[PDB]
RNA sequence: GGAUAGUGGCCUACCAUGGUUUCAACGGGUAACGGGGAAUAAGGGUUCGAUUCCGGAGAGGGAGCCUGAGAAACGGCUACCACAUCCAAGGAAGGCAGCAGGCGCGCAAAUUACCCAAUCCUAAUUCAGGGAGGUAGUGACAAUAAAUAACGAUACAGGGCCCAUUCGGGUCUUGUAAUUGGAAUGAGUACAAUGUAAAUACCUUAACGAGGAACAAUUGGAGGGCAAGUCUGGUGCCAGCAGCCGCGGUAAUUCCAGCUCCAAUAGCGUAUAUUAAAGUUGUUGCAGUUAAAAAGCUCGUAGUUGAACUUUGGGCCCGGUUGGCCG
RNA sequence: GGACUUUUACUUUGAAAAAAUUAGAGUGUUCAAAGCAGGCGUAUUGCUCGAAUAUAUUAGCAUGGAAUAAUAGAAUAGGACG
């Protein structure tokens, strides 16, 4: 019964035959097929810094209605175009054209998050600066 | 306090045996006044451009520039 | 490695030295010498971590730049001398006299000998060969060569040496019953009779052995050092006699010699 | 191309980072016995997993097992000789049965107060942590420290501090002296 | 769908919130002293009720 | 046979046609140096290992070689290739994956510091030399210890057991303070001595160094999961928040703030990876009538697997171990 | 009395076996992470215990076992034993 060798000769078998179903997981194919080398914006690295290119007013998907504020940006390691979204109450105000930006993840390891739709990534620093500190008021934008 | 101490059997069998940073401290030695490593290496290094006496090479450079 | 190497790494050195983990990168390394640098022991390991008669690796020096120290007789002064097994030191200016010779657990155990015996050693002969001009020779673990022997001499019997004239003075024989001392392997600083040796053509003869106090432990040919008859020791063994005992009855040997 | 100087961690935090029941018996011991933080528990809470779990593994062996008696006897007789573990109930079945508090009882800080010389954990803290405190002639200023049987009946004062003799502190120094070079000349 | 919305209004409540500044106050103490001070409140006197007890009730119910 | 230090298709002549493979050869990929080991704690496993030790390899790319015991060596040479320095324009010279230090790369990593005192190495050698190594500097990589306050006085409320007919009340001990009281201590600052090769910090110690605008703790959060507000003000499907479900369309417990509260705390958040949770890779240990999934069917090789029986039983010896009991 | 499985797998116990790491014994780094120290005394010319133990699940080697599972042997007798 149970539908699987059990042989004490067996192993072979059962070594292959796992070793042949662990691509029906992704995490693993995933892991073995270096996409985060290959496809990624990111090479698999956890941050990267681009430059900004334009300003988005992304609109929301349902039942949400409201428009998200995003930035265009130039991967510098790449030359990737990707847009990431800038957090909090008016900050998209403290970036600007080509200003450069580092951008994160928005720990959905890939997936999009919330309502934004297509934008993966989110801004930490503009121009040197971390946005809680710009936004808090506890530095300021250096003068370029 | 805990230390460490030693009785050595005469002065001067104490001077041969005794590291001589120690005798320093108590008036034993004197302080060699040396150039710094760097400066010592860096002749180490000037002279090695050097083969035989040089007052040879000095008679060499300067017979050159009074013609 | 482009040729011999010259450092040892504090950590690669034999652990039966009980040098210190911290302290500095580097430790002795034994030169080349009589007994194999693995299977040695330095003179400043002896002379500084061993007997505390000195400090600094200078003072080691200093000690035996004064020629105060002499092994198997002959006044060595290199600072990373590899003395071994058998071996002798005699530090005159203070009238001691040891051997070399093995702990309990595995490591070189400070013995000392009287003024006389250290006026000879023992040696295992390692092989036994018939040189050139006819002359045969015996050679023994400490890269001792001994012309014209004792035509009984085989392979494996211990040999008693001088030690200021070389000469073989009398030697055991290696059959069932002698006294013999383990000089490495998991039952290194041991001592005991025989009852077996087990002979492997190919390789590897193993030499069962019983102690005094009946339990038998088994190692390689190689490993086993004949000193003399049972019961009857050819030099002086040091305390224990190499019984070996268990952690637990080692435990109560030292709170019950504790107090008091 | 030195020795790594071996470390390790001493705490471990709880699986489960809010658990209304869990936190509030946490928050009764740090206050009986005076703590400072949430770690203090952890550091503790810690240790006693791996004496249980050395403890739950003895037991697994055949009695009179060599190594059983040994890692058995040596383990109880280390945890008696701290006041963590009554003086007969000197077995494994028992230390799988101790308990957070038992170890906690016996810190230098819950024994500053357990004797007179504090009246308050509180008190007790500032005072160990202030010098005023000897282990016979040593001054002991960790609250963590761990006081041993034969050692209970050494825990006092300072040869140092006002409290234990020789000068009073620099605070009274300041005022019997301000009531010299004014009211006086 | 559509990228190009508009950037008009970007902060327009951060912007208006009028400020009120912080009123100042008698600093809480730390270290063990704040732990004290909460195993003694929470569960020593015992305050505020309801058949479970309540850590921040606003002007309760009257 | 030659060659090598030597074995050997290592090379060469001549001779045969052999050698590996579904028990995966051969080829391809590796963001691959191997191991000692590391992370994750029911067990089994999963993932990781450039990097303190061992082995290997390389010194911009290749090849060649001199010297020597040892090098196909690069702080040796010779050449080609790719770089590229000085120049009186004829020429000459350099290989930092040594230690510092710079440019470049980037999410990503410190001083062009001191010394051979230690650890050990080398030479003709106690003595010289050693950017090995040690020492300090930069250093929230990780890890340990754990200050930011302690104790009283008093005025009310009372945990007040009572006495007890009532603003009648014993009497410690909680809690409240725009009320006061003296005690304590190091964070620092600094005579000294200690430390050190010299200096530095630690340890020790004169003189100092605690009352709130200080010696003033932060980080995140308060709908649910998930611990803690249906309080106040602002906004009005906007701005924004929200890992997930969701909040916002004028009484928002979810945005922006004030206040209060919760959680960890000299540390707390975020992103990326990984492990556990996951019996969602299942050997242990999953699922397949209808949720994902039994080849249309039979044959059949490799593979895995494969009925039963052969000295069973009887009877002794010897010397062991936990418990009866008892001192 | 030494050698001795037809040919094996399996299983027991050992041997050769780096240190560090891990597990873990001792030790009052003032506690602890550590370290491998140290401890006693007439401390004016001394004494003394230490620096364990366990782990390696592959393969090789040595060894006790013969259940389970494989394998060889006499059929035209080209058989065994002396």
């Amino acid at each position: 019964g149970k539908g699987k060798p059990r042989g004490l000769n067996s192993a072979r078998k059962l070594r292959v035959h796992r070793r042949n179903n662990r691509w029906a997981e992704n995490n693993y194919k995933k892991r073995l097929l270096g996409t985060a080398f290959k496809s990624s914006p990111f090479g698999g690295s956890s941050h990267a810094k681009g430059i900004v290119l334009e300003k988005l007013g992304i609109e929301s998907k349902q039942p949400n209605s409201a428009i998200r504020k995003c930035v265009r940006v130039q991967l510098i390691k790449n030359g990737k175009k990707v847009t990431a979204f800038v957090p909090n109450d008016g900050c998209l105000n403290f970036v600007d054209e080509n200003d450069e930006v580092l951008l994160a993840g928005f720990g959905r390891k890939g997936k999009a998050k919330g309502d934004i739709p297509g934008v993966r990534f989110k801004v930490v620093k503009v121009s040197g600066v971390s946005l809680l500190a710009l936004w808090k008021e506890k530095k300021e934008k250096p003068r370029s | 306090s805990v230390g460490f101490g030693l009785v050595y059997n005469s002065v001067a069998e104490a001077k041969k045996f005794e590291p001589t940073y120690r005798l320093v401290r108590y008036g034993l030695a004197e302080k060699v006044e040396k150039a710094s490593r760097q400066q010592r290496k860096q002749k180490k290094n000037r002279d090695k451009k050097i083969f035989g006496t040089g007052k040879r090479l000095a008679k060499k450079v300067a017979r050159r520039n009074a013609d | 490695a482009r040729g011999p190497k010259k450092h040892l790494k504090r950590l690669a050195a034999p652990h039966h030295w009980l040098l210190d983990k911290l302290s500095g990168c580097y430790a002795p390394r034994p030169s080349a010498g009589p007994h194999k640098l693995r299977e040695s022991l330095p003179l400043i390991v002896f002379l500084r971590n061993r007997l505390k008669y000195a400090l600094n690796g200078r003072e080691v020096k200093a000690i035996l730049m004064q020629r105060h120290v002499k092994v198997d007789g002959k006044v060595r002064t290199d600072t990373t001398y590899p003395a071994g097994f058998m071996d002798v030191i005699t530090l005159d200016a203070t009238n001691e006299n040891f051997r070399l010779v093995y702990d309990v657990k595995g490591r070189f155990a400070v013995h000392r000998i009287t003024d006389e015996e250290a006026s000879y050693k023992l040696g295992k002969v390692k092989k036994v060969q018939l040189g050139k001009k006819g002359v045969p020779y015996v050679v023994t673990h400490d890269g001792r060569t001994i012309r014209y022997p004792d035509p009984n001499i085989k392979v494996n019997d211990t040999v008693k040496i001088d030690l200021a004239s070389g000469k073989i003075t009398d030697f055991i024989k290696f059959d069932a019953g002698k006294l013999v001392y383990v000089t490495g392997g998991r039952n290194l600083g041991r001592i005991g009779t025989i009852v077996h040796k087990e002979r492997h053509d190919g390789g590897f003869d193993l030499v069962h052995i019983k102690d005094s106090l009946d339990n038998t432990f088994v190692t390689r040919l190689n490993n086993v050092f004949v000193i003399g008859e049972q019961g009857k020791p050819y030099i002086s063994l040091p305390k224990g006699k190499g019984i070996k005992l268990s952690i637990a009855e080692e435990r109560d040997r030292r709170r019950a010699q504790q107090g008091l | 191309p030195r020795a790594p100087r071996t470390y390790s961690k001493t705490y471990s935090t709880p699986k489960r980072p809010y658990e209304s029941s869990r936190l509030d018996a946490e928050l009764k011991l740090a206050g009986e016995f005076g703590l400072k933080n949430k770690k203090e528990i952890y550091r503790i809470s810690f240790q006693l997993s791996k004496i249980r779990r050395a403890a739950r593994d003895l037991l697994t062996r055949d009695e009179k097992d060599p190594k059983r008696l040994f890692e058995g006897n040596a383990l109880i007789r280390r945890l008696v000789r701290v006041g963590v573990l009554s003086e007969d109930k000197k077995k494994l079945d028992y230390v799988l049965a101790l308990k957070v508090e038992d170890f906690l009882e016996r810190r230098l800080q819950t024994q500053v107060y357990k004797l007179g010389l504090a009246k308050s954990v509180h008190h007790a803290r500032v005072l160990i942590t202030q010098r005023h405190i000897a282990v016979g002639k040593q001054i002991v200023n960790i609250p963590s420290f761990m006081v041993r049987l034969d050692s209970e009946k050494h825990i006092d004062f300072a040869p140092t501090s006002p409290f234990g003799g020789a000068r009073p502190g620099r605070v009274a120094r300041r005022n019997a002296a301000r009531k010299a070079e004014a009211s006086g000349e | 769908a559509k990228v190009h919305g508009s950037l008009a209004r970007a902060g327009k409540v951060k912007s208006q919130t009028p400020k009120v500044e912080k009123t100042e106050k008698p600093k809480k103490p730390k270290g063990r002293a704040y732990k004290r001070l909460l195993y003694t409140r929470r569960f020593v006197n015992v305050t505020l009720v309801n058949g479970k007890r309540r850590m921040n009730p606003g002007p309760s119910v009257q």
